[PDB]
RNA sequence: GCGUAAAGCGCACGCAGGCGGUUUGUUAAGUCAGAUGUGAAAUCCCCGGGCUCAACCUGGGAACUGCAUCUGAUACUGGCAAGCUUGAGUCUCGUAGAGGGGGGUAGAAUUCCAGGUGUAGCGGUGAAAUGCGUAGAGAUCUGGAGGAAUACCGGUGGCGAAGGCGGCCCCCUGGACGAAGACUGACGCUCAGGUGCGAAAGCGUGGGGAGCAAACAGGAUUAGAUACCCUGGUAGUCCACGCCGUAAACGAUGUCGACUUGGAGGUUGUGCCCUUGAGGCGUGGCUUCCGGAGCUAACGCGUUAAGUCGACCGCCUGGGGAG
RNA sequence: CUCCU
């Protein structure tokens, strides 16, 4: 009657929208997708990675309780955006009564600056923070033992855009974006950031208080073209992401991701690009002037067919060798600029 | 175009007091004297077409209020176009 | 009464104008269907149900959804009627005639395929004919054992299975659907206005029609 | 019948003409009803009769769709009188806008001229040549002159009846819109003839002439090339005053008014509430797209209709000859 | 060439 009318009002009563009322009850699980059901229209298709904690298993079977979260109807056929964001305003109100209490006590373990503040991770997040935060004074945690077990003393906070520097050790020790659009700019400041949609030339990784990121393709990874972004990192997920341009007008900051692996191939330009180091190596494919052995990490192509044996030009390497073998092949070079190791298969004992 | 204290001193004139704005020979006289004010204006410039469309339009709109009132009260009809001056 | 699912409201803003005598806008840019109009309506339809399912008729249930797809045939083989929830085909009552020869190669391949020539001839041979069984099965299983056509046709979702609805009205079957805000209420005969999309609805409403086939069997 | 088949004036104003919101009273002109006179006879039609039947002749009627007069009816239309406010119009506040006319001014660039540095090419093409350059070109710098158009903002954005209107500032001036009231009281819509405005080209008079560019010259291309391409280059493009009065003047859709499911946007006002946050709910105007019924030969149109109707106007009647 | 939902 209106029975259903104060129903209807009751239960507008009984929910809100955003991931604040832990509701939705698992009722199915199946690998990859949860499911709940929060009293919405529909039934969530909730990711298993929103759900696993600090190790990589899950932690909830059937009937249990999380909020999700809101704001967003109807893509076509389902409803929601994910609970694990929900969590983040947990983790707000925990830094608000440190605030708020005046101070917030955990556990802090700060060993390196992405861009200038230590990193810290509370529980399951690992969060950036600016340079200062970390140590209380000119201490540095790099001569504490790694990845060192204090708290977090709060040092600064950007309140907008989310990132917070936090205090370990010394216990006893107690319009808007596009102004001042200098404080992640210098030339390379990383950044924690949550990508939102990968356009198929791009990530779209945004998340420094109302600004928007690209990562578009180029770099990504230590491949240029044939990488489609969607492979190579995920949806929604916080990544290692820094500037490298920010332009004024236009507004397009221009942020990059191969800042990574790229000292991995570094590493093998000099790990193994000491002097004349050897590597057992698998060839891949011999395109007629040599063998292509990339095994270490990406290293990209290598030994020539001027050496492999101890005669010159009559070699052709399929006779020679093999196809998709561990070979003896050291290095004899690495250049450092156009990315060109030089192997070689000469280096052993016929003369 | 017309300030806004001649237009209450028209209002004041013809009509019966400051309210009664909106009577036949109000209209009248508001047209008659935004005429004779745009003829200076029409005297030189010569070539402002846009604007003596608007001319025309309020002469035609002040011959039908004039067809009106001679329609329906031949005594203010006469009262007004002598008053006022006009008819060729 | 929201009884036991959760069957309020839809979807945003495309709903279909024929049913604004189901809508309220809520604050959220959402339809919130009249559910004091819906239960009438449901009982109208299950009055039917009774009177068709006691002739001793034969209802069809279909329903894809990719979510109310398992909800049909668990829910539909509780009773002794059928389903049709994986894919619908094109013509499979106006065009019986030819899907009916269909049906005799699935029924006609399990009696060969469960204890004759399913390993004679080869293991690419049997990768063949049971792939086509597995083709088959999910596509005519609940059909299979109904040799005639439907007295009544129950849609879960007007909007998504609108050609069942005008297959079957091609014919003189009595369809009926639970629809959604944006589905067309027009071939559907016994209009049920509500939630298409929720695994509790197509629990509840499968559910309660699936009480009055089988309790209504007398 | 008139978006595309033939057919909506290029767009307006506007006299005669046509049409007209709503209430009361009067009139009875239109309108309706009856009656009388008349509407010749023959002919058509009906029911009969006579020629042996029929054709034919003929009795009686009906009809002669009308006109005039008298008597009434007064719902509608019209005439007259008195109103009413919804249509229309006026006033008080604002609001946005490449709306128009006149005047002034700014920066970049192109061209030329004078000077400096400097020397062997420049320019152009699909390739080339004609052309310019050792008389110092092209480039680079400084200065000056003159003309024209106003990058970015620039927005299936804005304003205008249409044509159309883009730097910035001033002066004179038209229209639209909305909120709250007041005022007049049908003053309204359309409009043959008429009058006005009307891109570009062109014509006349007088200026001005940077860049571009018909004609024209030359080089190519080609079988030919009175062309496309290149190098030059005069009318014209610009201004002031007159004329011309046409355009694929196009939404190929006359104007005005009413009614009839939705969605996404743009732009421009405004009201309320927690402006407490770029917030939420409504409300007017103009406009873009997609689609519903309905319509259409289909394509498509679809609340800004090509849907349902009403008022007035223009136009069409096979193709060519022929606008 | 790379600024979307």
């Amino acid at each position: 009657e209106s029975f259903a009318q104060l129903f209807e009002e009751s239960l507008k009563e009984i929910e809100t929208r955003p991931g604040s009322i832990v509701r939705g009850v698992v009722v199915a699980i199946d690998k990859d997708v949860v499911l709940v059901d929060a009293g919405l229209k529909s039934e969530s298709a909730i990711p298993a990675e929103q759900f696993k904690n600090a190790q990589g298993e899950l932690e909830i079977q059937v009937g249990d309780e999380v909020d999700v979260a809101l704001d967003a109807v109807e893509d076509g056929f389902g409803e929601t955006l994910l609970s694990r964001e929900k969590a983040k305003r947990h983790e707000a109100w925990i830094t608000l009564e440190k605030a708020y209490e005046d101070a917030e006590t955990v556990t802090g373990v700060i060993n390196g600056k992405v861009k200038g503040g230590f990193t810290v991770e509370l529980n399951g997040i690992r969060a950036f923070l600016p340079g200062s935060l970390v140590d209380v004074r000119p201490v540095r945690d790099t001569l504490h033992l790694e990845g060192k077990e204090l708290e977090f003393k709060v040092i600064k906070l950007d309140q907008k855009r989310n990132n917070v520097v936090v205090s370990r050790r010394a216990v006893i020790e107690s319009e808007d974006p596009w102004v001042a659009i200098a404080k992640r700019y210098p030339e390379g400041t990383k950044l924690t950031g949550r990508v939102t949609n990968l356009t198929d030339y791009g990530c779209f990784v945004e998340i420094e208080e109302g600004v928007e990121g690209l990562v578009h393709v180029s770099e990504m990874d230590w491949t240029n073209k044939n990488i489609h972004p969607s492979k190579v990192v995920n949806v929604g997920d916080v990544v290692e992401v820094m500037v490298l341009d920010i332009d004024e007008e236009r507004r397009r900051i221009s942020l990059g991701l191969k800042q990574c692996k790229a000292n991995p191939w570094q590493q093998f330009a000099e790990t193994h690009n000491k002097g004349d180091r050897v590597e057992g190596k698998i060839k891949s494919i011999t395109d007629f002037g040599i063998f292509i052995g990339l095994d270490g990490g990406i290293d990209g192509l290598v030994h020539l067919s001027d050496i492999s044996w101890n005669v010159a030009g009559e070699e052709a390497v399929r006779e020679y060798k093999k196809g998709d073998e561990i070979a003896a092949v050291v290095l004899q070079v690495d250049a450092e600029r156009e990315r060109i190791s030089l192997g070689v298969k000469q280096l052993a004992e016929d003369p | 175009s017309l300030s806004t204290e001649a237009t209450a001193k028209i209002v004041s004139e013809f009509g019966r007091d400051a309210n009664d704005t909106g009577s036949t020979e109000v209209q009248v006289a508001l047209l008659t004297a935004q005429i004779n004010h745009l003829q200076g204006h029409f005297a030189e410039h010569k070539k402002d077409h846009h604007s003596r469309r608007g001319l025309l339009r309020m002469v035609s709109q002040r011959r039908k209020l004039l067809d009106y009132l001679k329609r329906k009260d031949v005594a203010r009809y006469t009262q007004l176009i002598e008053r006022l001056g006009l008819r060729r | 009464m929201l009884k036991a699912g959760v069957h309020f409201g839809h979807q945003t803003r495309y709903w279909n104008p024929k049913m604004k005598p189901f809508i309220f806008g809520a604050r959220n840019k959402v339809h919130i269907i009249n559910l004091e109009k819906t239960v009438p309506m449901f009982n109208e339809a299950l009055a039917e149900l009774n009177k068709i399912a006691s002739r001793k008729g034969k209802i069809l249930f279909v329903g894809t959804k990719r979510a109310a797809s398992e909800a049909v045939k668990d829910a539909a083989l509780s009773c002794d009627q059928f389903f049709v929830n994986h894919r619908w085909l094109g013509g499979m009552l106006t065009n019986w005639k030819t899907v009916r020869q269909s049906i005799k190669r699935l029924k006609d391949l399990e009696t060969q395929s469960q204890d004759g020539t399913f390993d004679k001839l080869t293991k690419k041979e049997a990768l063949m004919r049971t792939r086509e069984l597995e083709k088959l099965e999910n596509s005519l299983g609940g059909i299979k054992d109904m040799g005639g056509l439907p007295d009544a046709l129950f849609v879960i979702d007007a909007d998504h299975e609108h050609i069942a609805i005008k297959e079957a009205n091609n014919l003189g079957i009595p369809v009926f659907a639970i629809v959604d805000t944006n589905s067309d209420p027009d071939g559907v005969d016994f209009v049920i206005p509500g939630n298409d999309d929720a695994i509790r609805a197509v629990t509840l409403y499968l559910g309660a029609v699936a009480a009055t086939v089988r309790e209504g069997r007398s």
